[PDB]
RNA sequence: GGUUGGCCUCGGAUAGCCGGUCCCCGCCGGGGGUCCGGUGCGGAGUGCCCUUCGUCCUGGGAAACGGGGCGCGGCCGGAA
RNA sequence: UAGCCCUGAAAAUGGAUGGCGCUGGAGCGUCGGGCCCAUACCCGGCCGUCGCCGGCGUCGAGAGUGGACGGGAGCGGCGGCCCGGAGCCCCGCGGACGCUACGCCGCGACGAGUAGGAGGGCCGCUGCGGUGAGCCUUGAAGCCUAGGGCGCGGGCCCGG
RNA sequence: AGAACUGGCGCUGCGGGAUGAACCGAACGCCGGGUUAAGGCGCCCGAUGCCGACGCUCAUCAGACCCCAGAAAAGGUGUU
RNA sequence: GGCGGGUCGCGCCGUCGGGCCCGGGGGGCCACGCGCGCGUCCCCCGAAGGGGGGGACGGCGGAGAGCGCACGGGGUCGGC
RNA sequence: CCGAGUGUUACAGCCCCCCCGGCAGCAGCACUCGCCGAAUCCCGGGGCCGAGGGAGCGAGACCCGUCGCCGCGCUCUCCC
C-alpha cells in the first residue's frame, strides 16, 4: 500500500525513467515464479416426501421480449457524473465577493465560502444584509469581484453537503384526481432545521464583514449597468 | 484517426521513444530555467547589496 | 417598440477658454490691462440622478427649505 | 528631359468611375498588418455509384499461421512412505442478433452534363393466366379536401 | 473573311468583372464547422471605425483597376 | 626560377567521427540469478606459454503465478 | 554687465568622426533589430462546431465482455 515513487511533472509522465524504475522499485530482488453456488439444498418439510430439494433459484425468465437490442461496444470508461473532477477558476478564493446572475436574485452581491463536493460552489450573502440563505450556485454564472473578505479560519459545519441541498417529491397517488399531486399546494416545511443552522454560520461572518467600513452597504446594494457602464471597461 | 502531437499515447503507439525524448526536454527547460533565474538574481542581489 | 434621462454659447483651428479693475448700454450686458488654465479637468472618453432591497430599533455628521398634489389660484417666459 | 494636371477636345430624349458622392483621398504610384466570402480546398455526418472484399463455423464447443499419435532416453510440475499420473464437463442441462446468398457487412475513392446509350424502378395506366379460404350496401369505383403521413423522386397510403 | 498550336464557351453552374456565352479565379451529391483563391475593405454592401507608412496632383470636361466601352500629334514661368 | 596536379610524414583545428578503445585515480541508461565455463577480449600473477578475476555474447554451463488499479488508450456518457 | 538672435575665424577651451591598446555580461535584450529558426521545443488555457459507430481464445464463461494494443503506478522481500 505504498506511494507513487514516480512523481508527475506533466499529466501522464513520470519524472523517473524506465530503467531508473528498475532500481527504485527494488524489482531486482522480488522477481517471482511461485504458484459456482446457485444455492444449497433446502429441506422439504412434508409427508411422504424426502430427499431435500434442488440447488435452484433465479431461474430462466418468464417472458422474452419479441425484439432485442444489441449490446454496446463500451469503447472507453467515459466515467459518470460523480467521478469527474472539480475545477475552480483562478479568481475565486474562500471569501471572494460574488455577483449572482442566473438566479432569482440577479445581482445580489454575496460571500463565497467553499466549493462543494458536487461542483456547485456554496455561497451566502449574510441574511441580515441580503436575502440570501445558504443556496448553492453554479460556478460560471457568478462574477468574482476583486475585493476579498478574511474568512481564512472561520468554521464550516461537517453535516451540510449535496444531500442537504436537494428537493423532494415522491409519487404516492397514480390517479387523476383534483389534488395537485398531494404535495404541491404546499410550501416546503424543511425550514424547521435551516433556521437554526444559518445562525450557526451567520453569527461569525458579521465580525468579519464590518472591519472594513463601507462593506455592509456594498452587500446590501445590488448591481446594474445603465449608461456609461460597459463590462469590458470594468475590472470586476 | 486521432492526431499525433495533440494527444499522447498515439505518439507512443507509433514512436515509443518520443516519451523519453519529451522528459529530457521538460527537465532541460526547467533546470535551465533554474539556471537563469538563480543567476539573473545573483547579479541582481549583488547589485542590491551594494546599496 | 423600448429597458434612466444631459434643460441650448458664439465661433476660432498659424489659435483658443477662464476669472477679473479702468471708461459704456436702459442696476445688469460692451471695448482694452492683468491673472489663470491648455494635447481641452469650468474637461458629453465628460457630467448629474445614480447600482433605491424594503423596514424597524437606535446613535453621531449634514438640515431649516419641508415636497409629493386633487393641490388652490395668480404671474410672464417661450411662435421658426 | 519626363511624371502628374491643363490646352488640343464637337453631336443630336436627360445621364453616367455602377451610383450617391469624393480633394490631410473614397484620386494617382510604391508598400505593411489586419479583416469579409465561392457549389474551390480540409475535417466530420449522411445518400449513391464504382473498385478489392468478408460469412452457409449457429462449431457454446468452435478455435488451426505446423498437427497427430507411439512405443526406446531424460526436464520441471503433479500426489512420498524416493518409487510414481486421463478427468467422456458439470452444483446451474446453459450462452443475444443473424446468411431473401438475387440477401446482408466492412473498408476506400469519386460525384456537373445537352445530343446520345445503358442499367434500375416494391412508379403508373388497360386486359389475361395464376394466386390471396382478399375486399365490400355495416358502402366499392370515381371526385373533392386548410386532414395525417412516407418516399430523393415516378407516386403511394390512411381520415373526412 | 480565312488559318496554325493550345485553352475555352457550345454541354457548365458558382465567386469576381455594376450588368454579359467566351475575361480572371474555380469546376457542382446534401449539409454543419474552419480557411483561402480572383478580388476587395467611405456608405448602398460583408470587410481598414488601422492614431496604416512614403511622395505626387486642383479640374470653369479632374482622375479613378486586364479584355472594357471614348483618343493622338503638338504645347505650358500649372508643379515636382 | 614559379605554378596547378597524385602522394608522404609534422604539429595546429573543431561540444569531430568510431557507444570505441586502454588502464588507473554528479548526471544519464527498454541495463539484471550470486551459484560457474561454452566462444571472444582484457586485467594481473610467479611463470614463459597456464592458473585466476573483469567485461560481454547474435550460444548453453547454470539460467512462471497473475493480483487488483489509475489511464490524452480500438469515433462520449452522466450510478447529473 | 547679464541673456538672446544673426554674422566673422577657429580645432577642446560644447562635442562628434576615425584609428592605435581593454574590463564588466550578455541575451536577437531596457517592443527595433522585428533576423532566420526547432531532434536546436515544449507547457497551461480559454473560444467554436460535432459526438457517427456483440472488441470475452479466456473461466466450459453465466444477471451485465469496466476488452485488445499502447504508457502505467501497487502488492506478492524489507527498512525508514
Ligand atoms: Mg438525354
Amino acid at each position: 500500500p505504498h506511494c507513487s515513487r514516480n512523481p508527475v511533472l506533466v499529466r501522464g509522465i513520470g519524472r523517473y525513467s524506465r530503467s531508473a524504475m528498475y532500481s527504485r522499485k527494488a524489482m531486482y530482488k522480488r522477481k517471482y515464479s511461485a504458484a459456482v453456488l446457485a444455492t444449497v439444498t433446502k429441506p422439504v418439510g412434508g409427508d411422504k416426501n424426502g430427499g431435500t430439494r434442488v440447488v435452484k433459484l433465479r431461474k430462466m425468465p418468464r417472458y422474452y421480449p419479441t425484439e432485442d437490442v444489441p449490446r454496446k461496444l463500451l469503447s472507453h470508461g467515459k466515467k459518470p457524473f460523480s467521478q469527474h473532477v472539480r475545477k475552480l477558476r483562478a479568481s475565486i478564493t474562500p471569501g471572494t465577493i460574488l455577483i449572482i446572475l442566473t438566479g432569482r436574485h440577479r445581482g445580489k452581491r454575496v460571500v463565497f465560502l467553499k466549493q462543494l463536493a458536487s461542483g456547485l460552489l456554496l455561497v451566502t450573502g449574510p441574511l441580515v444584509l441580503n436575502r440570501v440563505p445558504l443556496r448553492r450556485t453554479h460556478q460560471k454564472f457568478v462574477i468574482a469581484t476583486s475585493t476579498k473578505i478574511d474568512i481564512s479560519n472561520v468554521k464550516i459545519p461537517k453535516h451540510l453537503t449535496d444531500a442537504y441541498f436537494k428537493k423532494k417529491k415522491l409519487r404516492k397517488p397514480r390517479h387523476q384526481e383534483g389534488e395537485i399531486f398531494d404535495t404541491e399546494k404546499e410550501k416546503y416545511e424543511i425550514t424547521e432545521q435551516r433556521k437554526i443552522d444559518q445562525k450557526a454560520v451567520d453569527s461569525q461572518i458579521l465580525p468579519k464583514i464590518k472591519a472594513i467600513p463601507q462593506l455592509q452597504g456594498y452587500l446590501r446594494s445590488v448591481f446594474a449597468l445603465t449608461n456609461g457602464i460597459y463590462p469590458h471597461k470594468l475590472v470586476f | 484517426k486521432k492526431n499525433p502531437l495533440k494527444n499522447l499515447r498515439i505518439m507512443l503507439k507509433l514512436n515509443p521513444y518520443a516519451k523519453t525524448m519529451r522528459r529530457n526536454t521538460i527537465l532541460r527547460q526547467a533546470r535551465n530555467h533554474k539556471l537563469r533565474v538563480d543567476k539573473a538574481a545573483a547579479a541582481a542581489a549583488a547589485l542590491q547589496a551594494k546599496s
